């Protein structure tokens, strides 16, 4: 996941500079933008809360494959809690798998426990 | 390291290469070294020998008639800035350049050369040949004028572009990522396997793309590619 | 701070006067070229005005030139607004005045309509709750009659067909070659102008539901060039202006910033100099 | 001290919310002095807005300034500062005149102040 | 020659917003980027193969007056290097006089020459 994340961050920070005078210039930059955000929103944390690397993992992920693209930029943040607190009640087999094999689990279950979890997440 | 590869030359007629860590780190010890001894301090703290001890180095690697010593020299950059000693002063010894980029490597394009601070020497019609030299040439000025472009487009809109500046754009794009390449070292990084290609199909692919019998292929599969088959393999692979 | 800083902020103040500057060239020709298409229509515009104006008697053989209409059915607007930015206050004032007459007078959302030219206008009215329709965000930068015809034949035809009480219109006016002027006209029904000479309907066929029905629509939909050109030449005026005023403040900070970097190399120089014979000295 | 277990939630977020806001308007003011007020977005409009006036009301009068000046100093509890902080941050004044923030004790004193001067 | 020389390469690159190139601006500036172009490219020169003055005075010249007007760029320098084969065997008496008075030749003679090699051209 870091490879897709490395370039979402570096076409983002080459857009910021010219926000002065073009906007709107195209669906590209549009969409660019809103990546850049979502990651810039995702990539903060707050002091002495450590995260485990599978949580880690899973939330990038999430956040890399679009599934955010649709989460207005400003409720990343609770998003990111509920969805640990959601992957801690249900997704424990995932968890698991990565802790166990060091790997990504299969990605029809894990697109169907994002999936699962954006159909009962509360947007504000 | 230089007397070592001086008795592969004069003695036994070879052809040497010599291969420098960091030349940054000779003039950092060098300048160490006059410090403790106690001299004055030069311009922002160097030796005042440093011209001296760096012309001594590279003056011993040359060719003569029993042989030749090539020597290729990683160069240490302070803070982007190219007017500190060290590197300005080995800039006067020097055949070939190579500058390599953080943008250019953050865009997953490596080795990362930046194509239009590289100059060389050697670059010249009754050297290389006619054709190689337009070939370069051209690929020059059509990355130069793609750099050009982009910031208007930053302000402007593409659509309002002339349709050549397009065209330019269109193959500029194509140009660009077929300058990376795929390393046999890299293996340890990503697992793909690397290549070597000859300079007459290197200028050819690049005659080519320039020529315009590549415009339909998809940016993304000229990416390190190696010969110019190997993007239309991909791109069958891709099914477009 | 450093040289480095202030190295910095001078080069991106650099980049930024040169982008200016080449911005403001551009738009000179601009100017100039939006003031030769505009006088390439105006004997055509006075040719119809002279006709409309010699069959303005009347006599109420006539539709639209009625004055009354159904109360408040829909209150149009027409509001010419450019496709891009960099112009100053080019879009914000007429969007200003727009706001103010809608809310202290048509303040219900359905006693009103507002059509508008230019996407930054259709950003703002999508930005903010208002009714938009007939929405256009591309236009030539030297525009003919033709490029928006079936827009003003639609603006003309909503008033045409009962759709509308009346229809208002606003747009900056091309006063002078640095002033302009937002512009009020209450568009449509139509109202009284200038007089010209013909009175007589010399034409032989002159009947005025004849003329007139056929005559009326295209007055209406001379307001592409009644409008939009002048709109044109305001917004080139518009960029010149703000063009010259960001390159002289580029100018003055460039000014400020190097009158700064002498007195950070100069106690840079003195450091180094200090230092170096400080220690020389002791030892 | 300036923790959300010393301070409180409340006053932990209108803190890191306000030096947010001047950070933009820093952030801002290069393109401001270039190519003036009239290229910002709709964003920025309100971000400077708030921002002036947030830090004009970051002022305050003292008691041993009344030597220099008329005006008699304040005392203003931190209940009271950050009820203000907050609702400046809230939207709740952004129609009253900029200078009406100067040199005042809470946020009432704001609009006796814009009260006494025009409207 | 040099002042209309000096003055049309002032006038070409000098003034730079005969540089930066957003528009087209073509109705009064077109002449000047042209003779300025071509301007440019009489003046390039090959490693070495230094040209003598009285062979410089008439390249100058013909550039000054308006004989390449109709020459194309990508041809003006096979158009020179032409001129000056085509001099060795011809304008030897311009050549004498540019010598030996250090001025210029009649402009009757120094006229016709150009005038017959320009017919003696090819354009491609």
């Amino acid at each position: 996941v870091a490879g897709t994340l490395r370039l979402d961050l570096a076409a983002y920070r080459e857009l910021e500079a010219f926000a002065q005078f073009g906007s709107d210039l195209d669906k590209a930059t549009q969409a660019k933008l809103a990546r850049g955000a979502r990651t810039v929103e995702v990539l903060k944390q707050d002091l002495h809360q450590p995260i485990p690397v599978e949580k880690q993992v899973l939330i990038i992920y999430a956040l890399t494959r679009g599934f955010l693209d649709d989460i207005p930029v400003e409720d990343v943040r609770r998003f990111e809690k509920e969805f640990y607190l959601f992957l801690d009640q249900n997704g424990q087999h995932l968890l698991e798998h990565i802790r166990t094999t060091k790997d990504l689990p299969n990605e029809d279950d894990l697109n169907k426990a994002i999936e699962a979890f954006k159909k009962t997440f509360v947007v504000s | 390291g230089l007397t070592m590869a001086e008795y592969f030359r004069d003695e036994q007629g070879q052809d040497v290469l010599l291969f420098i860590d960091n030349i940054f780190r000779f003039t950092q010890a060098g300048s160490e070294v006059s410090a403790l001894l106690g001299r004055m301090p030069s311009a922002v703290g160097y030796q005042p020998t440093l011209a001296t001890e760096m012309g001594q180095l590279q003056e011993r690697i040359t060719s003569t008639a029993k042989g030749s010593i090539t020597s290729i020299q990683a160069i240490y950059v302070p803070a982007d800035d190219y007017t500190d000693p060290a590197p300005a002063t080995t800039f006067s010894h020097l055949d070939a350049t190579t500058n390599l980029e953080r943008k250019l490597a953050e865009m997953g394009i490596y080795p990362a050369v930046d194509p239009l601070a590289s100059t060389s020497r050697a670059l010249a019609p009754e050297i290389v040949g006619e054709e190689h030299y337009q070939v370069a040439r051209k690929v020059q000025q059509t990355l130069q004028r793609y750099k050009e472009l982009q910031d208007i487009i930053a302000i402007l809109g593409m659509d309002e572009l002339s349709d050549e500046d397009k065209l330019v754009v269109h193959r500029a794009r194509r140009i660009q990522f077929f300058l990376s390449q795929n390393f046999h070292v890299a293996e340890q990084f990503t697992g793909q396997p690397g290549s070597y290609v000859p300079v007459k199909e290197t200028v050819r692919g690049f005659k080519e793309i320039l020529e315009g019998k590549y415009d339909h292929l998809p940016e993304d599969a000229f990416r390190l590619v190696g010969r110019i088959e190997e993007v239309v393999e991909k791109a069958k692979a891709m099914g477009v | 701070a450093s040289l480095r800083d202030i190295k910095t902020r001078i080069n991106a103040t650099k980049k930024t006067s040169q982008i200016t500057k080449a911005m403001e060239m551009v738009s000179t020709s601009k100017l100039n070229r939006a003031e030769q298409n505009a006088k390439s229509f105006v004997p055509y515009m006075e040719k119809i005005q002279e006709v409309v104006a010699n069959v303005a008697l009347g006599a109420g053989g006539a539709s639209h030139p009625m004055l009354v209409s159904r109360p408040v059915k829909k209150t149009g607007y027409l509001v010419i607004t450019s496709d891009r930015g960099l112009a100053g206050a080019y879009n914000s004032n007429v969007l200003r005045l727009v706001y103010q007459t809608i809310q202290k007078r048509h303040a219900s959302p359905d006693e009103y309509a507002i059509i508008v030219i230019g996407r930054v206008g259709l950003s703002f009215f999508r930005k903010r709750n208002m009714p938009v329709i007939l929405d256009i965000t591309r236009l030539p930068d030297q525009p003919s009659f033709a490029d928006i015809k079936e827009i003003a034949r639609k603006t003309v035809g909503l008033f045409a067909d009962g759709t509308f009480d009346e229809l208002y219109m606003y747009y900056n006016h091309y006063v002078s070659a640095i002033q302009q002027e937002v512009t009020e006209r209450k568009l449509l029904p139509l109202t009284d102008l200038a007089e010209n000479k013909q009175r007589t309907v010399y034409e032989f066929e002159p009947s005025q539901e004849e003329i007139l029905d056929v005559l009326l629509p295209q007055y209406a939909e001379s307001l592409i060039y009644g409008a939009l050109l002048d709109a044109k030449a305001s917004e080139h005026a518009a960029r010149m202006t703000a063009m010259k005023n960001a390159t002289d403040n580029a100018n003055e900070l460039i000014r400020t910033l190097t009158l700064s970097y002498n007195r950070a190399r100069q106690a840079a120089i003195t450091q180094e100099i200090t230092e170096i014979v400080a220690g020389a000295n002791a030892l």
